[PDB]
């Protein structure tokens, strides 16, 4: 029940060093330990190494010469360094540590960051508008030819959660991905209130605001 | 080096006692604590057993766990299966230098789970698309199962050319959703009378329609 | 009144913190 | 925090 944070720079060069951190909220963070997971797309989970607070590491044997991992409590950082990376390190990471109540403890992870290891550069999306769809009605927003994944959408900056669908991306011949995100309202609503979808994609620090109109 | 094999897929109907087992190859399963991973589509795996057989407060009681020193495995017991226990489950433990190491995973699937048909919905492309020169019909597809379609897109003539359609996917309401898209030019969209997305699943046939 | 400096380990003894 | 399974104590 730990808010573990990732972050990173989510598109690495291959050979170059894959660098992330994570941060705990709603726990202390001295004491204990702290570990990496990856899962790469479709595939299982892979153990990366734990750092505790005596200071001693554990590495996962097959990337041991590659890892490196480091804490700071008082930054509140926990540290991954992959070095000479490949395209087998695109997966998600995962920072874990264990949640601790008075009496008992077992491990929390974080939702995870996509990392991938690509030649090509950052694309950043381009949004369009799906106009009302009909006693209700759909709209959505078209979230077009970017590179790395993920996209991340919102709906009137989170107020609206309900009927909302984002579709998985679709990977077209050109290497980019799109995908599409929907929603269904009253269709009694359509001219008293206002849509907009809050497009996300880190990669390339791109924020799109989008008003879904009729 | 340690692993730990587990069954590649197990299944049962609602109210089935099933279970998961998750074999340590080399040294003892006792040596080391055993713990049991969830996850579900789209997000982080959480613990439903650790210590080989201690249970997170808001996990259900029909999960247990335990160790069998002369099969050398641990096992998940999930008793009187639901719906939404279908998931992806790991056991992970440790070996002897205290490193961490997963089986390879479990799917579980609950059978019996009834035919959904998809939902529909199909958008023409956008004005703003269209002033950028593109133009792109959206074909959504929500809340079927199970998991296979055939999309075939319209124009009575069959649109057979830039196509795009995601493979189905997985809901966390274990249903599934997929999505095609049409690229075309402007000229295109504007050309003919009609465009229609027909959504074949197994037997019954769901064509929406737009017009420019 | 104590807190685990580094993973518990079953069957065996881990550093605590006393406080 | 628990309180006093196998113990030593920095
Ligand atoms: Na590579
Ligand atoms: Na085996
Ligand atoms: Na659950
Ligand atoms: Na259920
Ligand atoms: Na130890
Ligand atoms: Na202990």
């Amino acid at each position: 029940h730990l808010q573990l944070q990732e972050s990173g720079p989510g598109l690495v060069k291959p050979s170059e060093t894959l660098s992330l951190t994570c941060a705990v909220s709603g726990g202390s963070s001295s004491d204990y330990w702290w570990s990496w997971i990856r899962q790469p797309p479709g595939k299982g989970l892979e153990w990366i190494g734990r750092i505790d607070s005596i200071g001693n590491t554990y590495y996962n044997p097959s990337l041991r010469s590659r890892v490196t991992l480091s804490v700071d409590t008082s930054k509140n950082q926990f540290s991954l360094e992959l070095t000479s990376v490949t395209a087998a390190d695109t997966a998600v990471y995962y920072c874990a540590r264990p949640y601790c109540a008075i009496g008992r403890c077992y491990e929390s992870w974080g939702q995870g960051v996509l990392v991938t290891v690509s030649s090509a550069s950052t694309k950043g999306p381009s949004v369009f508008p799906l106009a009302p769809s009909s006693g209700t009605a759909a709209l959505g927003c078209l979230v077009k030819d970017y590179f790395p994944e993920p996209v991340t959408v919102s709906w009137n900056s989170g107020a609206l959660t309900s009927g909302v669908h984002t579709f998985p991306a679709v990977l077209q011949s050109s290497g980019l991905y799109s995908l599409s995100s929907v929603v269904t309202v009253p269709s009694s609503s359509l001219g008293t209130q206002t849509y907009i979808c809050n497009v996300n994609h880190k990669p390339s620090n791109t924020k799109v605001d989008k008003r879904v109109e009729p | 080096e340690v692993v730990f094999t587990q069954p590649h897929s197990v299944s049962g109907s609602p109210g089935q006692t099933v279970t998961i087992s998750c074999t340590r190859t080399s040294g003892s399963i006792d040596s080391e604590y055993v713990q049991w991973y969830q996850q579900r589509p789209g997000s982080a795996p959480t613990i439903v057993i650790y210590r080989d057989n201690q249970r997170p407060s808001g996990v259900p009681d029909r999960f247990s766990g335990s160790i069998d020193s002369s099969s050398n495995s641990a096992s998940l017991a999930i008793s009187g299966l639901k719906s939404e226990d279908e998931a992806d489950y790991y056991c992970q433990s440790s070996d002897d230098s205290y490193n961490w190491v997963f089986g390879g995973g479990t799917r579980l699937t609950v059978l019996g789970q009834p035919k959904a048909a998809p939902s529909v919905t199909l958008f023409p492309p956008s004005s703003e698309e269209l002033q950028a020169n593109k133009a792109t019909l959206v074909c959504l597809i929500s809340d079927f199962y199970p998991g296979a379609v055939t999309v075939a897109w319209k124009a009575s003539s069959p649109v057979k050319a830039g196509v795009e359609t995601t493979t189905p996917s997985k809901q966390s309401n274990n249903k599934y959703a997929a999505s095609s898209y049409l690229s075309l030019t402007p000229e295109q969209w504007k050309s003919h009378r009609s465009y229609s997305c027909q959504v074949t699943h197994e037997g019954s046939t769901v064509e929406k329609t737009v017009a420019p | 009144d104590i807190v685990p400096l580094e993973e518990e380990r079953k069957g065996n003894s881990s550093k605590y913190r006393l406080i």
